[PDB]
C-alpha cells in the first residue's frame, strides 16, 4: 500500500483527461476514443481519414507542441473487420507529457503516409510496409528494409509462422546457395499455459 | 558394473543397448561409446536403512539449500520400508 | 472515393506468397478448446482457436528428436466469433472444419434434495 | 446388367419428398414383399433432395430426382428401373 | 464495401498496368543475364517471367491487380540495381531438384504424403 | 587445497581423463531411449 | 413465475429457486473458487473455500449449497471475502507436503492455480506436518494418501454413481484417513475416472504416471473406440506420439466419463502394431517386402479372380472410407460379398428400414423415460456410460427398470422377468406383474442388446420386440412422439456397415466359399483355412494382428483410430470423426488410400483421390455422414413390422447367457487390452 504499490498521480491524470477532452471537442470530425489508463498516458483513438490533419494540428496549435515521434506500430490483432493498428507515439519537448495517437486499418486500404510532416516516419514507413502490407499511398520510395531481398509474405503476420517457409543451405553442384522447404532438427515444443480461475475479475467483457 | 551384450560392448543402465543390425554402431566406429560405469541403483544396495525412534520422520538431505526440501515420511507398515521420493533412501522404527 | 462494391471475397491467398500444398491441403480446424476436466473452471474457453491439421514428425537420426517437415504446425489463430473465424478463412484462402460450442445444461442441485424421507437419494456417509 | 440394388435418398419437407412420404405410406410393402433378394434402401439424415437413385450394371449409378414429382411418376420411374 | 482504389478504376488500367509491367520486365531480361553472368539463355528467363505472369491467372480484385504491379515494380526496381545478386535469379529458377512428385502412386511409395 | 585435504565422497573419477578433443578416444552422442513402438514379430513356424 | 432477483454486484439477473449462488454467478460470468463441489456431482458444503459476502450480511456463507431467495446481492470482490479465502487457502496448505515436483498433476493442479490467484505468501505454523501410510487401491490406479486434502470428491462420487461402496473415511479430526479400511482393491468398472475427479494429485494413474508433463503436450479432438457411446475424447499427443488421453463433455452423450480400458487402451495401441506389407515365403514362411511387388502380387491376383467368389470381412475397427473404398473396388471388380464379424440376423428386410436396427431413443433421453425394459445382455460391460447414465436417471427421477434374458451383475435394483425369450414371449402374449404397467404405462424404452444376437433366434425374438413397441406405442392413450425399442452393439463399424446397407455376417461366406478375400480387422474366430476351398487367398489388413496374422496370405499394415481423419458413427447414428494425430508409425498407409493405391495397380481406376472427394462420394451413398454431431431418428414401424412376419420359428429353449459375465471376460476380449502389458497385469492382480 504505502511501500510495494506504484503510487498513483491526480493532478496529471487531471490534466491529461481535461487535455483530452480538450482535443476531442475541437476536432468533431476525427474523434472515436479519447482514453486515459492508470498509469497516465494520453490516448486518442481515430478513424484513418485525417491522419496527416491530426498530426499538423498535434505538431503546431502552440498549446500542444509534440514535436518528438515514435514507432508507427499498426500492432496486428485477428476477428476484426480492421486488424491493422497504426500507433504513433509523441513527445513534445516544451511540455513533458506523451500521447497516443492510434488509428485503425484493415488490409488493404491505404492511408496517406504522413512523411511529409515528420521526416522520422520514412525509414518507419518503408519497414511496416515491409512487415504487415498498410500500403502508403503519397510516399516516395517503398522498398524492403529488415527482410530478404528474395523472401516476402510480410512476415509479423499471425499468419506467417514461426520458422519461415524457406530454408537456405549451399549446394557445390551449382557452387551457390540455394533455398529449400524448411526442415527443423526440434519439434518447438509449444507449452500450454493458459491458467484458469479467472486471472483479472475487473476486466470481464459481457458474456455471449 | 556394465553388462555383456552380444556385440561385446557396454551396454547401458537404461534399456537402449543396440541390435546385432543397428548402423548406429558403424557411426561409433573408433571412438569410444562413453558410460559412467558407477550406476543409480549400485548405491541403494549398500544404504544402511536406519532406525528412527518417533513415528513420522523429517528428511532434508544434509542441510537447508543443499539438498532438496523437507519431506515428511511414514513409518507405519512394518513390511515396508518408508522410501523418500528425494532421497532415494529408506527409514524405519523400532519401539 | 466512393467506388464500386462487388460481392465477392478477398483474395490475399496469393499476396502473401505461402506455397500451394500448404494453401490447399491444410484443412483448417475451428475449434472450442474446452474444460481441461483434471483442472476445473471455464475461463481457458470463450476463445474460438483455429489451428491446423497435423502432419508426420519423424526421429531425428542422431537423438530421436520429432523433426517435422511443417512450417503450419504451431499455429494458433484467437478468435472471439464464429462469422469472423469463417470470414477470415474465406479471407485468407484455405478451408475448415467447424465444432460447436457445447455449454453445461445447469441442473437443479440442492444439499435439501440430497436429503429426503421418501425419495431414493442417501449419502449414508456423510 | 444384373440389377443389383436401388437407394431412395428423403427428408422432412419437401412437396415432391411429401409425395414420396405418401409413397412409403402406401406403396412400400408391395416393392420388398413382392422381391425378396432386391435389396432397395432409404437413407435420411434432416434434409435433402428426394434422390432416386440405382447402382447397377457394374458401377453405373443411374440418377434422378423426385423434387416436386407425383407418385405415379415414383412407379414409373420406378418400373423404368425395374 | 465502397473501398478505397489503389492506381485503378476498373479493370482497364489494371491491365494496362500489368502490360507495361510485362512489357519492362521483356526489355528488362538481357541486360540483367548480360551483367550478372548466368548460365541461362535469354529465352528461358523470359518464358519463366511469362510462367510466372501465367501463375496469377485468377486474380480479380483491382486493388489486388495493382498490388501485384507494385511488388513487380519494387522487384524491377531491386533488379535494375544490383541490391540482389545471383543467388536471388537462380532462386527464381528452380533447378536444384527437388523432384517431388504428384502422382498418388508416387504419393503413396514416398508416402505419408496426400 | 592443500588447506583443506579431505572430503567424504566416494564416487568421483581419480584417473583425470583430460581434454581429449582430436583424438580417436572422444564422445559421440546416441540418445538414452529405448524402443518406441516394437513392431510385430513374424511368426517362427511356417504354414501350409 | 420463478424468476428471481439476485444482483452480482449491483447488476439484476434472474435466478430459479433451488438454484444456488454458483450457478447465478456462472450465468453472469463469475467463478467462485471451490474444492468440494462439482457440476456434474453431489452437493455439499466440506471444502468452506466457496465463502461469499452478502450486503448487509454479517454471517459468510458458503455458497455451494445455498437456496436462494429473492433479491439478493453478492460481493465477489470486498473486503472480508477476499480475507475469509486467503485464510482458507493458509489453511488448506499446512498439511501437504511438499512434492510438487514429483506430484503428476504439476501442471494441472488446483491448489497451485487457487494459491496463485487467491492465496496469501508468507506463510506460518513453522513444525508439523503429519503424514499418512498408503495402501494400493488397485493396480490400475497409484494411490499417495498424504496428499488428499479430504475434499470428498471420490467418495460420493462412489456412493452414488460406482455403487461399490469400498471408500469412506475413518478416524477422526486431523488423523482422517480416505479410502478402504479392510485393504480391499478396487477393480470395477469406470476406475480409471477417478484420476479425472480427484481434484489434487491423490489418486493418480498407475502407468501414465511418470512419462509426460502437462504443460508439453498438444491436444488434439478424438473419438471413443471399442464402444458404441462416443465420448469427446482428446489424445493429448506428444513428441511425435501420443503419451497422454483423456475425455471431454459432450451434449447429450457421456458427461465427464470414459471406459477405464478405453483410458488405460493406449499401450497396446503403440505395442505391437503391425508396419510392413507382407508376403509368404518359399518355404512358406511369412517375411516382409517392400509395397511394390506385394501389392503388385495382389493386384494381378485381383486381375485373375472374378464372380461372387471374392469376400471381404470388416471387422472390428475399420473406416467410413474403408467400407467406401472397398465397396467401389468390389463393385468395380465385377460382384460382390462384403461381410461383417457379427453377424445381424435379417428375415423381415433388416438391412434397410433404417429404425429397426439402431438406438433409437436419445441417450440423454433415458431421463426423460419411466419404463425401460432391458433384454439380454450386460450393459455393465458393453457401453458402461449407457448403464451409467441409466444409475443416474433411476437415481433422479426414478426409473422402473426390467431385465429379461439372464440374470446378470448390473448393480441399481432392476426388476427381473423369467430369464428367458419365451417368457419374453409371454410378457408379449399374456399378463404378467410388470406387463400391467408396462402395457398402461406412459413412457417405453426397450433396450435390446446384441450378445445373443449371433445364434439363430434372431427373427422371433425382434419379432416379439417389434409387437412389445407396437403394442404399447399404439397403446396406453399415446399416438406415438417418444420411442420403445432401442437396440445397441458393440463395434462401431457394424453400424456404419448397416447404415451402408451390407449383407450381414458370413452366412453369404458359410454358403459361398470364396476364393481370394479381404480380413479388415479379423482377430475374432470368424473363419479357418481348412474351412475353405483350394484357393486359399486372402489379403489380412490390420494392425497388431494376433488371431489371424500367422495363418494370413498377404499382411497389409492399416492404420488405427488415432492415425486417420475417419468418420464413426455410435449407436444412435450419430456421426463423429478424428482428425490425424500422430502418422503412423512402420511404413502404414491409411484404408482408403490402400485400396486406392490397389485399385490403380490393379486394371481399373477409384474416381476420387482426396477426402473432400471422399466425402462428396459419401454424402452421394448416403446422406447421414456429412451432418456432423446431429441426432438422427428414423421411423415407420408398422412398415418395418408388417415387413417383419414372414418367416418366423419356435425359440430354442436354453434361456440366454452373456458371453460378457465378469471384469476379467470384459478386459481381455478385444485386441487392443490383448495386446497390452498392463491389461495383462490388471487381469492377474484381479485372479491374484
Ligand atoms: S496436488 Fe499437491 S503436490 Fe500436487 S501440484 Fe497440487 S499442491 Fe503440489
Ligand atoms: S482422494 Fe482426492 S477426491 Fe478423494 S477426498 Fe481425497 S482429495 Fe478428494
Ligand atoms: S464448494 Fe461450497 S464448501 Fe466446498
Ligand atoms: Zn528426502
Amino acid at each position: 500500500t504505502r511501500p510495494t504499490v506504484r503510487p498513483r498521480n491526480d493532478v496529471a491524470h487531471k490534466q491529461l483527461s481535461a487535455f483530452g477532452e480538450y482535443v476531442a471537442e475541437i476536432l468533431p470530425k476525427y474523434v472515436q476514443q479519447v482514453q486515459v489508463s492508470c498509469f497516465s498516458e494520453l490516448e486518442i483513438c481515430i478513424h484513418p481519414d485525417g491522419v496527416i490533419p491530426v498530426l499538423t494540428f498535434l505538431r503546431d496549435h502552440s498549446n500542444a507542441q509534440f514535436k518528438s515521434l515514435a514507432d508507427l506500430t499498426a500492432v496486428d490483432i485477428p476477428t476484426r473487420q480492421n486488424r491493422f493498428e497504426i500507433v504513433y507515439n509523441l513527445l513534445s519537448l516544451r511540455f513533458n507529457s506523451r500521447i497516443r495517437v492510434k488509428t485503425y486499418t484493415d488490409e488493404l486500404t491505404p492511408v496517406e503516409s504522413s512523411v511529409s510532416v515528420y521526416k522520422a516516419a520514412n525509414w518507419y514507413e518503408r519497414e511496416i510496409w515491409d512487415m504487415f502490407g498498410v500500403f502508403f499511398a503519397n510516399h516516395p520510395d517503398l522498398r524492403r528494409i529488415l527482410t530478404d531481398y528474395g523472401f516476402e509474405g510480410h512476415p509479423f503476420r499471425k499468419d506467417f509462422p514461426l520458422s519461415g517457409y524457406v530454408e537456405l543451405r549451399y549446394d557445390d553442384e551449382v557452387k551457390r546457395v540455394v533455398a529449400e522447404p524448411v526442415e527443423l532438427a526440434q519439434e518447438f515444443r509449444k507449452f500450454d499455459l493458459n491458467s484458469p480461475w479467472e486471472a483479472f475479475p475487473a476486466y470481464r467483457q459481457p458474456p455471449e | 558394473g556394465v553388462r555383456t551384450s552380444p556385440t561385446g560392448e557396454k551396454v547401458t543402465h537404461t534399456g537402449q543397448v543396440y541390435d546385432d543390425e543397428d548402423y548406429r554402431r558403424v557411426r561409433f566406429v573408433g571412438r569410444q561409446k562413453e558410460v559412467n560405469e558407477n550406476f543409480a541403483i549400485d548405491l541403494i544396495a549398500e544404504q544402511p536403512v536406519s532406525q528412527v525412534g518417533s513415528r513420522v520422520i523429517s528428511c532434508d538431505g544434509g542441510g537447508g539449500a543443499l539438498g532438496h526440501p523437507r519431506v515428511y515420511i511414514n513409518l507405519d507398515k512394518e513390511t515396508k520400508t518408508g522410501t523418500c521420493g528425494y532421497c532415494g533412501l529408506q527409514f524405519r522404527q523400532q519401539h | 472515393t466512393q467506388l464500386i462494391t462487388v460481392d465477392e471475397k478477398l483474395d490475399i491467398t496469393t499476396l502473401t506468397g505461402v506455397p500451394e500444398e500448404h494453401i490447399k491441403t491444410r484443412k483448417a480446424r475451428i475449434f472450442v478448446p474446452a474444460r481441461n476436466n483434471m483442472q476445473s473452471g471455464v475461463n481457458n474457453t470463450k476463445k474460438w482457436k483455429m489451428e491446423f491439421d497435423t502432419r508426420e514428425r519423424w526421429e531425428n537420426p542422431l537423438m530421436g528428436w520429432a523433426s517435422t517437415a511443417d512450417p503450419l504446425s504451431n499455429l494458433v489463430l484467437t478468435f472471439s466469433t464464429k462469422e469472423d473465424a469463417i470470414a477470415f478463412a474465406e479471407k485468407n484462402g484455405w478451408s475448415y472444419d467447424v465444432e460447436e460450442r457445447k455449454v453445461p445444461k445447469p441442473k437443479s442441485k440442492s444439499y435439501g434434495a440430497n436429503f429426503s424421507w421418501n425419495k431414493r437419494t442417501r449419502v449414508s456417509t456423510k | 446388367l444384373g440389377l443389383r440394388e436401388i437407394r431412395i435418398h428423403l427428408c422432412q419437407r419437401s412437396p415432391g419428398s411429401q409425395g414420396v412420404r405418401d409413397f412409403i405410406e402406401k406403396r412400400y410393402v408391395e416393392l420388398k414383399k413382392a422381391n425378396p433378394d432386391l435389396p432397395i434402401l432409404i437413407r435420411e439424415c434432416s434434409d435433402v433432395q428426394p434422390k432416386l437413385w440405382a447402382r447397377y450394371a457394374f458401377g453405373q449409378e443411374k440418377n434422378v430426382s423426385l423434387n416436386n414429382f407425383s407418385a405415379d411418376q415414383v412407379t414409373r420411374a420406378l418400373e423404368n428401373v425395374l | 464495401t465502397s473501398v478505397k482504389p489503389i492506381f485503378s478504376r476498373d479493370m482497364n488500367e489494371a491491365k494496362r498496368r500489368v502490360r507495361e509491367l510485362y512489357r519492362a520486365w521483356y526489355r528488362e531480361v538481357p541486360n540483367t543475364v548480360h551483367l550478372f553472368q548466368l548460365d541461362i539463355s535469354v529465352k528461358q528467363g523470359r518464358d519463366k517471367v511469362r510462367e510466372m505472369f501465367k501463375k496469377n491467372a485468377h486474380v480479380t480484385d483491382p486493388r489486388v491487380v495493382d498490388l501485384l504491379v507494385i511488388k513487380g515494380k519494387m522487384e524491377l526496381e531491386e533488379t535494375i540495381n544490383v541490391w540482389k545478386q545471383r543467388t536471388h535469379v537462380m532462386r527464381f529458377f528452380h533447378e536444384t531438384e527437388a523432384p517431388r512428385p504428384k502422382d498418388f502412386l508416387s504419393k503413396f511409395y514416398v508416402g505419408h504424403d496426400p | 587445497p592443500t588447506v583443506k585435504p579431505p572430503t567424504a565422497r566416494k564416487f568421483i573419477w581419480t584417473n583425470h581423463k583430460f581434454n581429449l578433443s582430436g583424438t580417436p578416444q572422444q564422445y559421440v552422442p546416441y540418445s538414452t531411449t529405448r524402443k518406441k513402438i516394437q513392431e510385430w514379430v513374424p511368426p517362427s513356424t511356417p504354414y501350409k | 413465475s420463478n424468476l428471481i432477483e439476485v444482483f452480482v454486484d449491483g447488476q439484476s439477473v434472474m435466478v430459479e429457486p433451488g438454484t444456488t449462488v454458483l450457478q447465478a454467478c456462472e450465468k453472469v460470468g463469475m467463478q467462485i473458487p471451490r474444492f468440494c463441489y462439482h457440476e456434474r456431482l453431489s452437493v455439499a458444503g466440506n471444502c468452506r473455500m466457496c465463502l461469499v459476502e452478502i450486503e448487509k450480511a454479517p454471517k459468510v456463507v458458503a455458497a455451494c449449497a445455498m437456496p436462494v431467495m429473492k433479491g439478493w446481492n453478492i460481493l465477489t470482490n470486498s473486503e472480508k471475502t477476499k480475507k475469509a479465502r486467503e485464510g482458507v487457502m493458509e489453511f488448506l496448505l499446512a498439511n501437504h507436503p511438499l512434492d510438487c515436483p514429483i506430484c503428476d498433476q504439476g501442471g494441472e493442479c488446483d491448489l497451485q492455480d487457487q494459491s496463485m490467484m487467491f492465496g496469501s505468501d508468507r506463510s506460518r505454523f513453522l513444525e508439523g506436518k503429519r503424514a499418512v501410510e498408503d495402501k494400493n487401491i488397485g493396480p490400475l490406479v497409484k494411490t499417495i494418501m498424504t496428499r488428499c486434502i479430504q475434499c470428498t470428491r471420490c467418495i460420493r462420487f462412489a456412493s452414488e454413481i460406482a455403487g461399490v461402496d469400498d471408500l469412506g473415511t475413518t478416524g477422526r479430526g486431523n488423523d482422517m484417513q480416505v479410502g478402504t479400511y479392510i485393504e480391499k482393491m478396487f477393480m470395477s468398472e469406470l476406475s480409471g475416472n477417478i484420476i479425472d475427479i480427484c481434484p489434487v494429485g491423490a489418486l493418480t494413474s498407475k502407468p501414465y504416471a511418470f512419462t509426460a508433463r502437462p504443460w508439453e503436450t498438444r491436444k488434439t479432438e478424438s473419438i471413443d473406440v471399442m464402444d458404441a457411446v462416443g465420448s469427446n475424447i482428446v489424445v493429448s499427443t506428444r513428441t511425435g506420439e501420443v503419451m497422454r488421453i483423456l475425455p471431454r463433455m459432450h451434449e447429450d452423450i457421456n458427461e465427464e466419463w470414459i471406459s477405464d480400458k478405453t483410458r488405460f487402451a493406449y499401450d497396446g495401441l503403440k505395442r505391437q502394431r503391425l508396419t510392413e506389407p507382407m508376403v509368404r515365403n518359399e518355404k512358406g514362411l511369412l517375411t516382409h517386402t517392400t509395397w511394390e511387388d506385394a501389392l503388385s502380387r495382389v493386384a494381378g491376383m485381383l486381375q485373375s479372380c472374378q464372380g461372387n467368389d471374392v469376400a471381404a470381412i470388416a471387422g472390428g475397427l475399420v473406416d467410413a472410407e474403408a467400407l467406401i473404398a472397398l465397396k467401389d473396388l468390389l463393385n468395380r471388380v465385377d460382384s460382390d460379398t462384403l461381410c461383417t464379424e457379427e453377424v445381424f440376423p435379417t428375415a423381415g428386410a433388416g438391412t434397410d428400414l433404417r429404425s429397426n436396427y439402431l438406438l433409437n431413443t436419445t441417450i440423454a433421453g433415458v431421463e426423460e423415460a419411466d419404463v425401460v425394459l432391458l433384454v439380454g445382455t450386460n450393459p455393465r460391460f458393453e457401453a458402461p456410460l449407457f448403464n451409467a447414465r441409466i444409475r443416474k436417471s433411476w437415481l433422479h427421477n426414478d426409473l422402473k427398470v426390467a431385465l429379461i434374458g439372464s440374470p446378470v451383475d448390473l448393480t441399481y435394483r432392476y426388476d427381473h422377468l423369467g430369464d428367458s425369450p419365451k417368457i419374453l414371449q409371454d410378457i408379449a402374449s399374456g399378463s404378467h406383474p410388470f406387463s400391467q404397467v408396462l402395457q398402461e404405462a406412459k413412457k417405453p424404452m426397450v433396450v435390446l442388446g446384441s450378445s445373443a444376437l449371433q445364434r439363430n433366434d434372431g427373427a422371433a425374438i425382434l419379432a416379439a420386440v417389434s409387437n412389445i413397441a407396437q403394442k404399447i406405442r399404439t397403446s396406453s392413450g399415446v399416438t406415438g412422439d417418444w420411442k420403445v425399442m432401442n437396440i445397441l452393439h458393440r463395434i462401431a463399424s457394424q453400424v456404419a456397415a448397416l447404415d451402408l446397407g451390407y449383407k450381414p455376417g458370413v452366412e453369404a461366406i458359410r454358403k459361398n466359399p470364396p476364393k481370394m478375400l479381404f480380413l479388415l480387422g479379423a482377430d475374432g474366430g470368424c473363419v479357418t483355412r481348412q474351412d475353405l476351398p483350394k484357393d486359399c487367398f486372402i489379403v489380412y489388413q490390420g494392425h497388431h494382428g494376433d488371431v489371424g496374422a500367422p495363418i494370413a496370405d498377404v499382411i497389409l499394415p492399416g492404420a488405427a483410430y488415432t492415425e486417420k481423419s475417419a468418420t464413426y458413427v455410435n449407436t444412435e447414428g450419430r456421426a463423429q470423426q478424428t482428425k490425424v494425430a500422430v502418422m503412423p508409425p512402420g511404413l502404414a498407409r491409411e484404408d482408403w488410400k490402400i485400396i486406392r493405391a490397389l485399385s490403380e495397380i490393379a486394371g481399373m481406376t477409384l474416381p476420387y483421390d482426396t477426402l473432400d472427394q471422399v466425402r462428396n462420394r459419401l454424402e452421394e451413398v448416403s446422406p447421414n455422414l456429412v451432418r456432423y454431431d446431429d441426432v438422427e431418428g428414423a421411423n415407420y414401424f408398422q412398415q418395418a413390422s408388417e415387413l417383419s412376419k414372414l418367416v418366423n420359428q419356435q425359440l430354442l429353449a436354453d434361456p440366454l447367457v452373456p458371453p460378457q459375465l465378469t471384469i476379467k471376460d470384459f478386459y481381455m476380449t478385444d485386441s487392443i487390452s490383448r495386446a497390452s502389458q498392463t491389461m495383462a497385469k490388471c487381469v492377474k492382480a484381479v485372479t491374484e
